[PDB]
RNA sequence: AUUCUAUGAUUAGUGUGAACGAAAAUAGAGCAGCCUAUUAAAAUAAGUAAAAUGGCUUUAAAGCUGUUUGAAUAUUGUGGG
RNA sequence: UAGAUGUGCAUAGUUAAACCGAUCAUUAAAAUAAUGAAUAGUGUCUAAAGUUAGACCCGAAGCCUGGUGA
RNA sequence: CUGAAAAUUUCCAGUGUAAAAGGUAAUCGAUAAGAUAUAAUUGAAACACCUUUAUUUUUCUAUCGUAUUAUUAAACCUUAAAUUAAGGAACAAUUGUUAGAAGACAGUUUAUGCGGGGCACAGGCCCCAUAAAGAGUAAAUGGGUGUGUCUAAAA
RNA sequence: CAGUCGCGUAAGCGGGGCAUAGGAUCACAAGAUACAAAAAGGAAAGAUCUUGGAUUUUUGGAAAAGCUACGCUAGGGAUAA
């Protein structure tokens, strides 16, 4: 009956582990964007783009 | 001697608030008889922001117009689905009948005239181009007056609404005494997410926050607004009226 | 501009629910219509308390009928008022047709339809309180009463005047003492200063 | 979802996607006649109207 | 604010044996300040220290301990 | 321990603990096989 | 002081980023480079 | 249970370094359990446990402690680790 | 009579490390694509040695603690 | 800037001490008259009234901080076998914590190189010669205004 | 060699600059890796990879001022009168 691998008990895992899919889910909806995200930087410009990141 | 670099926000946590439904009720009993043509609603939204920073000027296109300047009425079929589509959009006269006998009284409430491509023929069997002529309201295609969209002409004739920020408050009309809670409601939304957009377009340093919405009359005391809508009693029920 | 400012300056103006003209109109009821001139003379000071003192307590409480006023230059115009009491037993007519009110006589009392029977009430060198009852005892309405809350209301805000008239008196005799103050000295060096 | 197939969604590699014009530019020559030739017949109804 | 503070003490509770004017009646459970209970009351037997023990002789519990009135007057 | 459990809850292994699992159940104690498929 | 030294962090979100030098009075840096996690080129643009 | 010797152990670990340095367990020497203690003691433990702060010890735990504060009632899961 | 018992080293390598394993590690997926690493130990004696202890031997000025003396 | 009530905001002109903006064409006057305001004038900006904010100044409340007073009315302290005495007094004093602070006192560092040492000066890296036709090669040897940089490429 | 981008008809070139003048560890900070997780589930603190801030200029990297003619010890004549 011990914590996560008693009975009736359920294993928590780690933080990299429950992140997985949000993480992953992440840098698929990145790529997706990628494409048009190119086209607006190479039309835009490199000097007048102003959308950086924080 | 002592300076701050803010403008003075006050405690909310005893503050009383309404709901939209609720506050109108107050105010259209101050506004009772008043001509609702001449009396507006009006909004002053305190913003957490600091004196040194800039200020915002930019404009809005409310869906439906506060403005009495420009009083726009129509000429379509009677009881047609465009008589209450042109007061959904801010029409103040809709009719055929209505409007002959109207300004053949010698009194007209508008200042312009429009004609569907409907109501062509009706129009000139009226024998009223002899009015509108000295006038200059004569509705006629060189003016752009005669139309199949109305809602594509009405976005140019009529124009923009101006908002400015003066001392961390920000001050305009949003509609008319006559206007229902349903069209007031969505005429709110608009003015705050144009603000919240603008600000989130502005930088990071400083994001101006609102601290409080406050709804007024041009005789009536201001109330604070709450997010609700509908009225907390029970017994009363969203009703329209002059 | 505190909240509490702008919130004391509010409750007191929300005296529209309490007991002077407030009153639950019946069902009964359809649509008012009233014309007066715009200044008090030839009779003409009644209704105009009763527009800014009764009238709107009843809009709280019957925010669903349409209380219309319709001003004139005309002093001698007939201060009446139409009551559509009638609703044909609620029948539910469909009186779309209706005016709106106005400053300059353009929305007179428009004749009623078929299942509308309107009741006059003439006002005129008369008082808002005959006029008021008038109406009641005429447009049978229950009187809503208030509720104890409403009482500290009206007693709060009453003893506050109190407070505040004795201050509105007491930094007058301040500023006025010190605008007569600033004088006798004017008088003396600031009038020979001017050589 | 191993990453390297997260990043051959938008395409085979050997390109950039985002980076290849679009449009042709012979494409765009019709478009600009297209464009002009309704300008120049709008005034000729225009005309013929007045 | 902050999560944490400087450590006080409230008080020792007390039952009034006298009926002292200004604090309280007789048979009053309250805290009060240890100074005027060690050096005034303790010694004119005006009051005692309410101890668990006396609670239960008492058949009273922590719920009785009131607040000093400082409006009463006998 | 949770690695302990996993080691021999597995048939890879042939893990004394194997017969505890379904045939479409996951050795690991958190994660699970997912569903294949349109939805 | 003349000189600073910003990062350029993948659009991918897969957390890669590149680190070059540039005046403070220039323009923040961007540019198309290899990103090794998705073995793709995507687009990096300077972290603040 | 305690005590003594060896191994574990130039180990875990600490430390910028130089160095410092356990325990479990094992083997041997001895072996003894009790409160009615083979000498005469408990009505089962509250300013205590514990916390903040200043120190000692130390691996950050546990243990010792000045100052200021300050709990609970037993596996029917109360308290310490 | 029988049973058990008593340090350790080696017997498999590889990596920061585990999983893994005659294969392992890096290659953000993997794959003879590439590179590195695989086969007798253990005990004793004799002798020479590294380390820690006075550490091949002799030799300070001085520092600290406790006592002695007007 | 804890909050309430009330009030105050003067460059010239301007009917006059214009706080600012948004909105208004009406508001006030118990029944008879007129005062406000809009208009017109002045100015960059024009006023009643309803609102929402800004600056400043009184009282009140709240919070801090000082200042004084009382205390056998048994804190504590002093004299005093030590008291219903006298005086001081919520200070002082002591404990803990915190900050400043005397070489008064303690420990240690203050180097090394150098045609003796002291003073001074020197310490990484780059190019040329010295260098003797591979490379290497010293000296408080000689050359040098050498060097801890610059650089995202475009309008 | 693998991966995937640029320029070029093509062959092919490209892992900064015609060449020769910018210091580590530790600690700290920002990203990734999924390794281990002191009963167990987590975490903390660690490990690996990438990266950043240094007259650490006595620049293989101590936080550091003098007098002694009142001077002392060990040595050198390996450097003086
Ligand atoms: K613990
Ligand atoms: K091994
Ligand atoms: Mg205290
Ligand atoms: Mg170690
Ligand atoms: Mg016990
Ligand atoms: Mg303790
Ligand atoms: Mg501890
Ligand atoms: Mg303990
Ligand atoms: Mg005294
Ligand atoms: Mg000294
Ligand atoms: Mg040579
Ligand atoms: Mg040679
Ligand atoms: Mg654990
Ligand atoms: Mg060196
Ligand atoms: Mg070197
Ligand atoms: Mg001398």
């Amino acid at each position: 009956r011990v914590k996560g691998t008693g009975v009736g008990e359920k294993v928590k895992g780690h933080k990299h582990e429950r992140t997985l899919v949000a993480k992953m889910e992440k840098r698929r909806e990145a790529m997706l964007a990628m494409p048009d995200l190119i086209r607006e930087w190479k039309k835009v410009g490199k000097r007048n783009w102003t959308k950086f990141p924080k | 001697k002592k300076q701050y670099k803010f403008f003075k926000s006050w405690d909310l946590t005893g503050q009383q608030q309404f709901s939209l439904c609720d506050a109108m009720r107050y105010l259209r009993a101050v506004e009772v008889g008043q001509p609702p043509l001449s009396v507006k609603y009006e909004v002053h939204v305190k913003l957490r922001t600091k004196k040194n920073g800039p200020v915002v000027r930019d404009r809005v296109r409310l869906p439906t117009p506060v403005k009495t300047d420009t009083r726009i009425a129509v000429i379509c079929p009677e009881g047609s689905a465009l008589q209450e589509e042109a007061k959904n959009l801010g029409a103040v006269m809709a009719g055929e009948e209505t409007l002959f006998e109207a300004i053949r009284s010698g009194n007209f409430p508008f200042n312009k005239l429009l004609c569907h491509t409907e109501s062509e023929g009706a129009l000139r069997k009226a024998n009223v181009g002899k009015l509108l002529g000295p006038k200059g309201l004569m509705p006629s295609g060189k003016t752009k007056t005669i139309t199949n969209n109305l809602e594509a002409t009405f976005r140019d004739m009529i124009g923009m609404d101006e908002y400015r920020e003066r001392n961390g408050v920000v001050r305009m009309a949003v509609g008319q005494l006559g206007f229902t809670p349903k069209q007031l409601a969505e005429n709110i939304r608009v003015f705050m997410a144009k603000i919240k957009s603008d600000i989130g377009k502005l930088d990071d340093t400083t994001p101006k926050m609102v601290e409080e919405v406050v709804l007024s009359t041009t005789h009536g005391p201001g109330m604070s607004l709450n997010a609700e809508f509908a009225p907390t009693d029970d017994k009363i029920k969203p009703e329209d009226l002059e | 501009v505190g909240v509490i400012r702008r919130l004391n300056v509010v409750r007191e103006l929300l005296n529209i629910r309490a007991g002077p003209g407030a009153a639950l109109l019946p069902k009964e009821v359809t649509k008012v219509h009233m014309q007066f001139a715009h200044r008090i003379e030839e009779g003409h000071m009644g209704p105009r308390k009763f527009w800014r003192e009764n009238l709107p307590k009843l809009k709280y409480w019957n925010p669903a009928v349409p209380m219309v006023i319709n001003r004139t230059t005309d002093q001698k115009g007939p201060a009446v008022m139409t009551i559509y009491f009638r609703d044909d037993k609620d029948a539910k007519p469909s009186s779309t047709p209706f005016p709106t009110s106005s400053a300059d006589g353009s929305s007179p009392a428009p004749k009623p339809a078929q299942g509308e029977r309107i009741v006059t009430i003439d006002m005129k060198n008369r008082n808002s309180s005959v006029i008021l009852k008038e109406f009641l005892d005429k447009t049978g309405a229950v009187a809503v009463q208030p509720t104890a809350k409403d009482e500290e209301e009206f007693r709060e805000f009453e003893d506050l005047h109190r407070r505040s008239e004795i201050d509105r008196e007491r930094i007058r005799k301040m500023n006025d003492a010190k605008k007569r103050e600033k004088a006798m000295l004017a008088k003396a060096m600031s009038d020979a200063q001017s050589i | 979802e191993t990453n390297w197939e997260i990043g051959r969604l938008i395409g085979d590699p050997g390109s950039v996607p985002g980076t290849e014009k679009v449009g042709s530019r012979k494409a765009k020559f019709r478009a600009r006649r297209r464009r002009r030739n309704t300008f120049l017949l709008g005034i000729k109804e225009r005309k013929l109207a007045k | 604010a902050s999560h944490r503070m400087r450590l006080q003490d409230q008080g020792v509770v007390v039952r009034l044996l006298e009926d002292i004017p200004k604090f309280g009646r007789k048979h009053a459970i309250f805290r009060i300040e240890r100074g005027r209970m060690r050096n005034e009351w303790f010694p004119k037997n005006k009051a005692e220290y309410m101890t668990p023990a006396r609670f239960q002789e008492l058949g009273l519990t922590r719920d009785a301990i009131g607040e000093v009135d400082r409006s009463f007057v006998i | 321990s949770r690695w302990d459990i996993e080691y021999y809850r597995d048939p890879a292994h042939r893990g004394y603990l194997s017969h505890q699992l379904a045939p479409g159940e996951s050795p690991s104690l958190y994660f699970k096989v997912p569903t294949g498929g349109e939805k | 002081s003349r000189i600073i030294n910003v990062r350029l962090i993948s659009m991918a979100m897969t957390g890669y980023f590149y680190t070059f030098t540039r005046p403070r009075t220039s323009l923040p840096m961007s540019m198309l480079k290899y990103d090794p996690i998705v073995r793709r080129k995507v687009l990096f643009l300077e972290q603040k």
